[PDB]
């Protein structure tokens, strides 16, 4: 109703509403540490919140109260907990705070109050609809906004949305191939939904990141996904992929195929191969070429993983 | 270039001091603030600068304690501030009924850490309270919330629950075994942790699990050999020249000590490169100012200024404390804790 900013705007204790309550100031006591100063309207704002909550008056001019507390502080948690209670017991339109909710998190996109809030809203009405579509729009000012990936997986997981999402990060992927959590959220599809030991999709995953790697061959996150689909299962067990990816040194080299070489080198040691001792030297040349010119920032850590390798097959 | 020590030392006093309205929005979390500012000068061994008692007294007017008849245990702990209006109380009478009156996990812990820096014994805190409390907070997954009334759950709660339980040097607080599972099942494909299963692994969730699991003396137990060299692949590849938080993102001062401390607790910190993560540190401090931002050129908080301190602190900085990586408290602190518990153990 009344706007913080509206000219005509009048404090908690001006009001004829509001004569019966008594507000409740906070004290910090003799010596106040890591002491807030407030203006008058925020001072008067909460200590008619205080006053309010005290007594757990569940009436509407509470439920209006929390508008203006949460405007000044949306990071209250105490606030956002007793506006849930006062929903419930006045059993307010949810579909309206919804509205409510959708607006304060697009100005907010990174405080935990509001996505929790968000999100039990969404468990009382059990309706996910409108979710997909606001977390893209969230998506779309921040693709790596944690807390909407993370709501994004929630709803999915609840409400077993998978039809479209392996779409969705194609489509992302598209946008930035080097968004780490795009490619998070394609293994979470998958692994999900037809998972990895059906040969025909480990071919069709490990045959695209391939191909997103020769697209921009210094990417983590696409070398990440192709070891972490295939590293359980046995990285040596894979002849084709060794060959394959020899041929991509050449020209489309990065830190991030030498280190996957040696990783598959490493596990072709450890399930005891042919030519042990001529492995572990084609191994050990690639750590000391990490250490000395392709990855030289963790020099140190390289020398120490060659030293790793040789005191433990010789 | 060079560090700023006195600078510092003077930012940190000023925290523990008056804030402009503009910090609002920090008031339910005050006393993380405080926490950062005291160890701050703790590291920087500057503790004589403040008044530990009257912050003592402040710190105990923060504890929620259980009601004449104890039906209120499920929700003792700490508060973040008196937001609430509660008369001042240093620990003294019991506790005064409240409807909406409970603790946060993690000012639970900065409190009791923020006591355990001061020189306090711990004598006035209700211990099996405080362990009341942690274990309503645990989830049927493991993982915790922040307050008995409801809240997101992830790692940084669990890592919270663990330095309660350590400091406390009572594991009751928590369903070990179903915290164990919850951080297992956080480690993403990449091999690093995420905040939660499925999630994306980062920088900040690792350290959580990885010093949860210190905490409890379990990290050979839980992951095997080949297990722990994928994590410390994983995080020793988050160096550009400073830390990020995760693959293809920025770099920003504070993952100096998440990953940092990660690493060291996973014993091959030694390996990284030290002066490309010392001078990019130094870049983000505020010579006018003090303290240390996230990036450089960037406003300085107290957040920033506390790890980008325990970040130089791992590597030894000359004239900054040796910081116990998992504890996130100084060496010094948790000497002193170590002395507190024998003394308890009589
Ligand atoms: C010492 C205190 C006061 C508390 C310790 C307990 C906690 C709360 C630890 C949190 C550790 C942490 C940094 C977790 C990461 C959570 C997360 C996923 C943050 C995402 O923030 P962004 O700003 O998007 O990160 P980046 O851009 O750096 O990736
Ligand atoms: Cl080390
Ligand atoms: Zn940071």
């Amino acid at each position: 109703f009344l706007s913080l900013d509206s000219p005509t705007y009048v404090l908690y204790r001006d009001r004829a509403e509001w004569a019966d309550i008594d507000p409740v100031p906070q004290n910090d006591g003799p010596s106040p540490v890591v002491q807030i100063i407030y203006s008058e309207k925020f001072r008067d704002v909460y200590d008619y919140f205080r006053a309010v909550l005290q007594r757990d008056e569940r009436s509407e001019r509470a439920f209006k109260l929390t508008r203006d507390a949460i405007e000044l502080n949306a990071a209250n948690y105490t606030v956002w907990h007793f506006r849930r209670v006062l929903l419930r017991s006045l059993q307010k339109d949810l579909q309206e705070e919804m509205n409510y909710i959708i607006a304060i998190i697009e100005e907010q996109p990174k405080n935990y109050q509001v996505w929790h809030h968000r999100r039990v809203l969404v468990e009382w009405l059990k309706d996910p609809s409108q979710e997909l579509e606001f977390i893209a729009d969230i998506l779309n000012q921040d693709a790596k906004n944690y807390h909407a990936w993370q709501h994004r997986q929630w709803v999915i997981q609840e409400f077993r949305l998978w039809d479209n999402e392996l779409q969705y990060v194609d489509q992302l992927l598209k946008e930035d191939v080097r968004n780490n959590s795009v490619w998070n959220q394609r293994h979470f599809v998958i692994s999900n939904t037809t998972g990895y030991s059906d040969r025909a999709v480990l071919e069709r995953e490990v045959q695209y990141t391939l191909e997103m790697i020769k697209l921009v061959p210094h990417n983590e996150s696409a070398w990440n996904y192709l070891k972490g689909i295939l590293q359980d299962r046995g990285l040596s067990r894979y002849p084709n992929l060794l060959n394959q990816l020899l041929d991509l040194q050449p020209s489309h080299s990065s830190p991030y195929l030498i280190a996957f070489l040696v990783d598959i080198y490493e596990d072709m040691l450890e399930n005891q191969c042919d030519n042990k001792e001529d492995i572990l030297n084609k191994a050990l040349e690639l750590c000391e070429i990490l250490a000395k010119e392709k990855d030289t920032i963790r020099k140190e850590y390289w020398r120490y993983i060659g030293r790793s390798l040789q005191s433990k097959h010789s | 270039l060079d560090f700023l020590r006195d600078r510092h030392v003077r930012f940190f006093q000023r925290c523990l001091q008056v804030l402009p309205e503009r910090y609002s929005s920090l008031e339910t979390s005050r006393l993380t603030i405080a926490f950062f500012a005291l160890s701050g000068l703790d590291m920087l061994d500057s503790l004589d600068v403040v008044n530990k008692d009257d912050i003592i007294e402040w710190i105990y007017s923060l504890q929620v304690l259980p009601t004449e008849d104890r039906s209120n245990l499920d929700r003792c702990g700490f508060r973040g501030s008196s937001y609430l209006g509660i008369p001042f109380n240093p620990s003294k009478n019991p506790g005064t009924a409240h409807p909406y009156d409970s603790g946060h996990i993690a000012m639970t812990y900065t409190g009791l850490s923020c006591l355990i820096i001061l020189g306090d014994d711990l004598s006035r805190v209700d211990k099996e309270a405080c362990l009341a409390g942690l274990r309503a907070l645990q989830l049927e997954d493991g993982s915790f919330c922040a307050v008995p009334e409801g809240s997101e759950n992830d790692m940084r709660f669990v890592y919270c629950a663990s330095c309660i339980c350590y400091m406390l040097n009572n594991w009751s607080g928590m369903d070990m075994k179903k915290a164990i599972s919850y951080i297992r099942r956080s480690m993403s494909y990449d091999n690093g942790l995420a905040q939660g299963a499925g999630l994306e692994s980062h920088g900040g969730s690792t350290f959580c699990g990885i010093a949860s699991l210190c905490l409890m003396g379990k990290l050979e137990e839980v992951f095997s050999e080949k297990e722990l060299n994928r994590i410390k692949r994983w995080c020793i590849m988050r160096q550009q020249n400073g830390y990020h938080g995760r693959p293809n993102k920025p770099v920003d001062t504070c993952y100096s000590f998440w990953v940092g401390a990660t690493l060291k607790l996973l014993k091959i910190f030694q390996y990284t490169n030290f002066e490309k993560n010392r001078n990019y540190i130094l870049s983000t401090q505020d010579r006018l100012v003090g303290g240390f931002a996230k990036w450089p050129d960037s406003h300085p908080d107290a957040l920033h200024a506390y790890f980008g301190i325990c970040g130089l602190s791992l590597m030894e900085e000359s004239g900054i404390c040796k910081v116990h990586p998992a504890l996130n408290v100084s060496t010094r602190t948790s000497e002193r804790l170590r002395d507190l518990h024998q003394s308890w153990k009589t």
